[PDB]
């Protein structure tokens, strides 16, 4: 019991918790969303020697989504925490890894060219003056 | 001149080198992008 | 042949002679680790170097664009007949201008030199 | 083969370099072994300056503390041939072994003999190394060494550092500084 | 459909909407425009604000403004300026810059009172002719010739006190690029040469020098050590080994550290040449003894052993590597680097790969007008950022109040760039010793070749025959033909008539693209995995892996070819035998533009060839012919990878098998030459150092040069 | 009948006599092998000297 | 079986906010490490500077067990956000973004050369003799 000790029953308790990585889009979508409660549904569908997991978009938060595993042996990983109050606990271990791509192919684009627009929006450019300013001096 | 010209100007012009070896590998092990990989031809290392 | 490293600390490992039962003893000297090793060789170095290539050669290499692509001599494991020689172009590594063929099917990659 | 010439050379004379570009030595044969081409090759492979990596294959290092272990597959018969003689056994034969093979390409172009180079280790050493003597029956000409037995630095350090001596230069045959002839 | 036998007509109408729609002179005025858009605007804002003290004062800059290029009289009227009025009168071409001062106060007692010294006037900058930012832009036949200026002219060229003066392009070597050498006579046998910098805007190039040592010292234990690694880093007055630079990144195991250099445990010979430097750094097991050690090597030793740590952990972080990471962080990708750095090392000290060539001119980039005058912008705007410093402390140390119109002086900014813009000393005027010279030449007007000749020209650093030497990588990069016949043959050289110059971009849409793209990050990676995937590098520094070679591959060639956010000045590389991808963004890079070939026939239709016939009244130029995926800009790096045919309907075509997998297709056989070696009929049935001769003697022929020579 | 390239170490094995006519035939070789001849006066000179 | 053609659906839940901060660890996988040892553990602040900026410290079991040391990775998360999925009794997966991502790295308990004797053995610069017994002088 003491300020720097770390709580160990997480992982006592063989936790197994996944890694998501997802596109801007998705994330600036659920940060719109606010916490509202529900942002979508994620579907596992096994096969006899294959395994599919997709994640389907909320038809509100819109107004396809697969998952691809990936090795986990290749290094371990667990999650711990930082509270408010000091307190630091672990609460398990990464079991699976997932990482999340956009069903559109071709028409992706046409977003990705207005997001790399919105990111050059504060990229600064000099300005030309048809005539000289006096008001120096 | 000699006839080593008249034959580079009616006949053909001969083989052609460089530091005394014939044209190096610029690129990866290719003399020219146009010409395939890994070739050891006469036009292909200078030869006209 | 082969090297491994230190367990608890993780650090290289050095090899010791045992005065008493006479068995090699690979250590680490920033611990006292002691363990045998089954291979019983230390150092083994082929100065002529007549490596194998056949695990050098990517299993990828085939379907480069720039490299030539011959028609005959097909793949051992499928028939696909269409295949890409090149030489290995290592320096050092012998003077041989032996060819070195890959079959260029997508899912094939067993590769020969004949 | 061709020598420098022009204008590197010219100025090569001019000045006295004390290391040539590329130096030759031009020699003639004075009696019989001038018209016989198998004397003109003994003359070849008495000046070609042969080191013992070229003649070698591989080199190996093991560690054998009983001569009867016989870490090695198929080494079991020239130890048995040789080691009934238990020449200074008892001492120590310091367990740690070198093992190198001879290349049969290498053995029998440069014309040599295989029991020469070990009375040549064992001489120029004198008797601060010990050898072992194999036979040419075997497919690979393997060749075993250990250290004396009268006598810091461990066992490896002083093994890799005459395995590297060994390995740079010991003039089997010919004579230093002559690339090729 | 497909055109056989009418590739004559077809082939000259694509050149001649390249040359309506670009001209001759791009690689000039687009580098000059990126520079007034970009360069100084990226200059003026990664600045230190300067502060001093007492209350605290903060100076902080904002966005550029620039007008057209007036005059200031004896009698201050604003008179608009003419570059023939300046030709006349020996008169420089420039405009004022302007910026804003953000003059904030803190009294430590909440009066934060912040003053913006709205377009204050900080110096005169030139500008060269024909530019965006010019009076003769947008200008047609008509208005020229009622100016007094000549339509033939393709400008390119300033005017310092009446004097055309015009910037040649000084090649260098490439940035933040691993590279391998073998020095003949030298102690070390091989070495890594990988002079890197950050992307243009604060330091320049600060190398790191990986190199070997090779067998000396045989017959005693230095040949049981065997051939440990060594290297050289810069601001360290010696060498120092690598696993202790390695543990000087606070990572200590060495298992770590061999799986940052080794990325395939199944190599035992490569683990035996890298065994040396383990033995030697058996003495070092801590990272504050390894920061303590390369700390005491320095140039100034400090005090304290504190003052050695803080002295290394500077040198190792704002310095080492700067293109890589310098966010006080970024440990893991200089470590990941690091092993990379020196795997090379090994690989081509095994011979699995080869010595890297260092006349290649693919692996070398230009400085062009941009990156030269943004050059001498850093150094000069650090040099009055001083100069304000100093007055500003000089003159508060009374204590009186301050004036922002006074103290920033116009003078030194004005002689600076018209000094070395005018002299071709470029540099500082005190610093002419170790100023490069030879920039900035007085421009030829024998000729109108010999015009359009001086203004694309490249030149050599050289004060040995090697570097001189025709090399195979230029085939449509510089002209082979032109050569000064006296002590500069090789060094100074034309560019090609296609020959295109890479302006630069930024790579943040590039790592935005790549992150998406099922692209596994550089930090977040299993170490164990490494080999069996492919590595992934922009701009040099490496961002991590990817499994999925070619569709990452064919994905990023589909958004060049429909002009997507990638530019299609961005090229990307793949080398299959070494499972790396390259992509390169930045300036300096030199181009050319060539046809598609899919499958075996060309994607240069008869539709386009219709459309670029009637080019005028239709809309319809180079920049629509390289946005329908038609032509695609490949340079020298993806020259390195790809097929050319030299003529479609002679080539391309099915006879005896030579290839069928050809990549691209060369536009014109005859875009080889220069601008002077083009106005030679019949080259292939002359001598090459005729043709040399005369493309030397064609910058000599006299006629008309310029129109308006009265 | 056996020279060598080397100057001086046919200094330091046979004489400087030897240097002179190993010289005189090693100039000689290396200006006479094009075709161009040269008169040995002058190399006479040169070698003595 | 069932498990042949299996499907499952799950809710993804994202709430606003959390008053416990949530982070994620790096360990590689050929340390080796077990959760068995993992009894008592600590984990504080570097004084090597000497907070939120500054790299980590964690400690195992007192100075019996191994120390770690944490430092913070060098990329933003300007274009990256990372999620951990929690399997909870309710059924609906939760999404929750995480703050940083730190690094860690073993470290030996031993008597390590310190350096102001590590000057002596300098000038052994190739003379060094017996590199295997340097530690038994120590
Ligand atoms: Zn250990
Ligand atoms: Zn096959």
């Amino acid at each position: 019991a003491e300020r720097g000790e770390l709580d160990l029953t997480g992982a006592k308790q063989n936790t197994g918790v996944w890694l998501v990585k997802v596109p801007k889009y998705l994330s600036q979508q659920w940060a719109k969303a606010s916490g509202r409660g529900e942002v979508g549904k994620l579907r596992i569908a096994k096969t006899q020697g294959r395994t599919e997991v997709s994640f389907t978009l909320n038809e509100d938060l819109a107004n396809e989504h697969p998952f691809v595993l990936q090795s986990v042996g290749g290094q371990t990983l667990t999650v711990f925490t930082e509270s408010s109050s000091d307190k630091l606990s672990l609460e398990g271990i990464v079991v699976q890894r997932a990482e999340c791509r956009p069903a559109a192919s071709e028409n992706y684009m046409r977003l990705k060219r207005l997001q790399i627009e919105e990111s050059s929006k504060p990229v600064r450019l000099s300005q030309q003056l048809d005539k000289v300013v006096t008001t120096n001096y | 001149g000699s006839k080593i010209n008249i034959s580079q100007v009616i006949a053909v012009v001969g083989q052609q080198n460089v530091e005394g070896k014939r044209i190096p590998f610029g690129f990866k092990h290719r003399t020219l992008p146009h010409f395939i990989k890994d070739d050891y031809g006469p036009e292909s290392r200078g030869f006209v | 042949v082969g090297i491994r490293f230190c367990q608890e600390c993780n650090n290289m490992l050095y090899p010791k002679e045992d005065k008493e039962n006479r068995i090699l003893l690979y250590a680490c000297r920033n611990c006292d680790y002691q363990q045998e090793a089954d291979n019983s060789c230390i150092y083994v170095n082929k100065i002529t170097h007549e490596v194998d290539e056949l695990t050098q050669i990517i299993a990828d290499v085939s379907q480069d664009p720039t490299l030539p692509r011959t028609e005959d001599h097909p793949c051992q494991k499928c028939g696909h007949k269409e295949a890409v020689f090149f030489q290995s172009h290592s320096a050092r590594a012998e003077d041989a201008m032996r060819l070195y063929y890959v079959c260029t099917a997508p899912h094939c990659g067993h590769r020969w030199t004949e | 083969k061709n020598v420098t010439l022009g204008v590197p050379r010219l100025k090569e004379l001019i000045n006295i370099s004390k290391k040539p570009k590329t130096p030759s030595l031009t020699v003639f044969l004075l009696g019989q072994s001038a018209r016989d081409a198998e004397r003109a090759k003994d003359i070849l492979c008495r000046l070609e300056h042969t080191t013992l990596r070229k003649v070698t294959a591989n080199t190996a290092i093991y560690y054998d503390p009983n001569p009867q272990s016989t870490v090695v597959a198929e080494d079991q018969e020239w130890v048995n041939v040789y080691y009934e003689m238990p020449d200074f056994d008892v001492a120590r034969i310091s367990p740690w072994l070198l093992r190198v093979e001879l290349d049969r390409k290498h053995m029998t172009d440069r014309k040599l003999t295989m029991e020469q180079i070990a009375e040549k280790i064992n001489a120029g050493f004198g008797d601060d190394l010990n050898c072992i003597f194999n036979d040419d029956n075997a497919e690979k000409l393997v060749l075993r060494i250990r250290i004396m037995n009268s006598d810091k630095m461990d066992d490896d350090v002083f093994l890799r550092c005459i395995e590297s001596n060994m390995l740079t230069d010991m003039t089997l045959q010919g004579i230093e500084q002559i690339s090729k002839v | 459909e497909i055109t056989p036998d009418l590739w004559q007509e077809a082939c000259w109408i694509v050149i001649s909407s390249y040359f309506d729609e670009k001209g001759l002179v791009r690689q000039q005025l687009d580098s000059f425009d990126e520079f007034i858009q970009m360069s100084v605007q990226r200059i003026v804002e990664d600045a230190p604000p300067i502060d001093l003290q007492p209350p605290r004062y903060l100076l902080k800059f904002e966005q550029i403004y620039l007008s057209k290029p007036t005059h200031w009289e004896r009698d201050g009227a604003p008179s608009p300026m003419m570059p023939n009025e300046a030709r006349l009168r020996n008169l420089t071409y420039s405009a004022p810059l302007y910026v804003d001062i953000t003059k904030t106060v803190i009294k430590e007692g909440e009066e934060q009172l912040q003053t913006q010294h709205q377009k204050t006037f900080i110096g005169k900058i030139p500008i060269m002719l024909r530019s965006t930012y010019c009076l003769l832009n947008g200008l047609t036949d008509r208005d020229l010739c009622e100016l007094n200026e000549c339509p033939l002219d393709p400008g390119g060229y300033f005017i310092i006190n009446g004097s055309e003066k015009v910037l040649i392009a000084q090649e260098k070597m490439a940035t933040n690029t691993v590279y391998v050498f073998a020095k003949k006579d030298s102690k070390y046998a091989y070495t890594g040469e990988c002079r890197s910098c950050l992307e243009n805007s604060s330091r320049p190039t600060s190398t790191i020098w990986v190199s070997m040592l090779a067998r000396g010292g045989q017959g005693a234990k230095k040949s049981a050590i065997g051939q440990r690694i060594v290297a050289t880093l810069p601001y360290i007055k010696q060498e120092v080994p690598i696993i202790i630079v390695f543990r000087a990144l606070g990572f200590v195991s060495d298992r770590d550290i061999l799986e940052h250099i080794i990325y395939d445990f199944e190599d035992p010979e490569m683990m035996e040449m890298v065994k040396p430097s383990l033995d030697e750094a058996f003495v070092i097991q801590e990272q504050n003894v390894a920061l303590n050690f390369i700390g005491s090597r320095g140039a100034k030793p400090g005090v304290t052993k504190e003052k050695r740590i803080k002295y290394a952990k500077e040198v190792l972080q704002k310095e080492m590597l700067p293109h890589v990471g310098v966010s006080d962080f970024c440990e893991t990708k200089k470590a990941y680097f690091l092993g990379y750095m020196v795997h090379r090392l090994l690989l081509a000290a095994l011979g699995r790969r080869e010595l890297d060539d260092r006349d290649h001119y693919g692996n070398k980039r230009l400085d062009l007008a941009g990156p030269l005058l943004a050059f001498l912008f850093r150094g000069m705007f650090k040099n009055l950022l001083k100069e304000v410093r100093i007055y500003a402390q000089k003159f508060i140390d009374r204590g009186k109040d301050f004036n922002l119109e006074l103290a920033i002086k116009t003078r030194i900014i004005s002689d600076g760039l018209k000094y070395s813009l005018a002299t071709g000393n470029w540099g500082d005027q005190k610093k002419a010793h170790q100023a490069r010279a030879g920039v900035s030449q007085v421009l030829n007007r024998l000729t109108f070749a010999s015009t359009l000749s001086h203004l694309r020209r490249l030149n050599s650093p050289i004060g040995l025959a090697k570097p001189r030497q025709l090399h195979n990588t230029l085939w449509g990069m510089v002209c082979p033909a032109e050569t000064p016949e006296g002590h500069a043959v090789g060094l100074v050289k034309n560019l090609a008539l296609m020959a295109y110059i890479s302006v630069g971009s930024q790579p943040s849409p590039i790592l935005e693209f790549l992150e998406e793209w099922s692209m596994e990050n550089l930090e977040e990676i299993s170490p164990a995995a490494i080999a069996d995937a492919t590595k992934i590098f922009v701009n040099g520094c490496w961002v991590g892996i990817h499994k999925d070679p070619e569709q990452l591959m064919n994905t990023l060639r589909k958004l060049r070819r429909q002009m997507d956010i990638i530019v299609s000045e961005v090229s990307m590389i793949r080398d299959i035998r070494e499972r790396e991808i390259r992509i390169y963004t930045d300036a300096g890079r030199i181009c050319r533009p060539l046809l598609i070939v899919e499958k075996q026939k060309l994607l240069l239709k008869k539709r386009h060839i219709d459309q670029l016939k009637e080019r005028e009244y239709n809309n319809y130029s180079w920049q629509d012919l390289v946005a329908s995926g038609v032509v695609e800009y490949i340079d020298t790096l993806e020259e390195e990878t790809v097929m050319l045919a030299m003529t479609p309907d002679d080539l391309q075509e099915k006879e005896v098998a030579y290839c069928s997998t050809y990549t691209h297709c060369e536009i014109h056989p005859s875009m080889i030459l220069g601008v002077c070696a083009s106005i030679i009929p019949f080259p292939d049935h002359n001598q090459s150092p005729r043709n040399t001769y005369q493309s030397a003697m064609g910058k000599q022929a006299m006629g008309v040069y310029i129109t308006n020579f009265h | 009948r056996t020279t060598s390239n080397d100057i001086v170490e046919i200094f330091t094995v046979l004489g400087i006599e030897a240097v002179r006519k190993a010289l005189e035939r090693e100039l000689y070789h290396v200006i006479s092998f094009d075709g161009s001849y040269v008169n040995y006066r002058h190399l006479a000179l040169l070698c003595d000297t | 079986g069932p498990s042949s053609q299996n499907v499952t659906e799950y809710v993804v839940r994202v709430p606003k906010n959390t008053t416990k901060k949530y982070n994620i660890m790096a360990f590689n996988a050929a340390d080796k490490v077990n959760f068995a040892t993992w009894n008592q553990a600590r984990l504080e602040r570097d004084l090597s500077n000497k907070p939120e900026d500054q790299p980590w410290l964690l400690r195992v079991n007192g100075k019996s067990g191994r120390k770690f040391k944490g430092i913070k990775k060098g990329g933003v998360t300007e274009n990256t956000s990372y999620y951990i999925f929690t399997q909870c009794p309710d059924g609906a997966f939760e999404a929750f973004p995480v703050h940083n991502w730190y690094n860690f790295t073993p470290l030996a308990r031993h008597r390590t050369l310190t350096a102001e004797e590590a000057e002596e053995e300098w000038e052994r610069r190739n003379k060094v003799l017996n590199h295997f017994s340097i530690m038994q002088q120590r």
